[PDB]
């Protein structure tokens, strides 16, 4: 009787072309989402993003969907995302890590620089021992996956 | 932390 949350997390990046400057070659957004875009705030209370020290206010707290930070700049670096859950879900938070990408890597064939860069990780948060009240609040929520019920027949 | 242009 476990509850799990399929998620996707990573970033999208857009090269600015003739609008690119030394300060800002790309606009990007880093995010954690439901893998099928359902509302994971059924479990996620807030997400804390840690950006590089070169940004103003490098620790951002996003309390409401969408759980994303949108920024622009010139460089790639590691982003920490700490997921804090509602109190009936889990008293421990979960940290995720994502290397921000502004260019596509590992690419055959010809590319164009204006193509949006999407680099994201597909994953699933498992809560192994859900309380009975947590179950009653979120049962069969579209963002969650539940154990298939054995046939009584 | 490390930060570099691609």
């Amino acid at each position: 009787i476990e509850i799990s949350v399929p998620i996707v997390y990573g970033n999208v990046a857009f090269w600015l072309g003739k609008k690119a400057s030394e300060y800002q070659s790309h606009k990007w957004a880093v995010y954690v989402r439901g893998a099928t875009n359902e509302d994971i705030s059924v479990v996620v209370k807030k997400v804390v993003f840690q950006l590089h020290s070169s940004f103003n206010s490098p620790t951002r707290v996003i309390e409401e969907p969408p759980f994303e930070v949108s920024e622009s700049g010139w460089g790639e670096f590691e982003i920490a995302m700490t997921l804090h859950f509602h109190s009936d879900v889990c008293d421990k938070p979960l940290s995720l890590y994502h290397h921000l990408k502004l260019y596509p890597e590992d690419e055959s064939g010809p590319l164009t620089m204006k193509k949006p860069v999407v680099v994201e990780s597909y994953d699933e948060i498992v809560f192994p021992d859900p309380s009975e009240s947590f179950l009653a609040r979120v049962q069969n929520h579209p963002a969650l996956t539940f154990p298939r019920l054995p046939s009584g027949y | 932390a490390r930060k570099s242009a691609p």
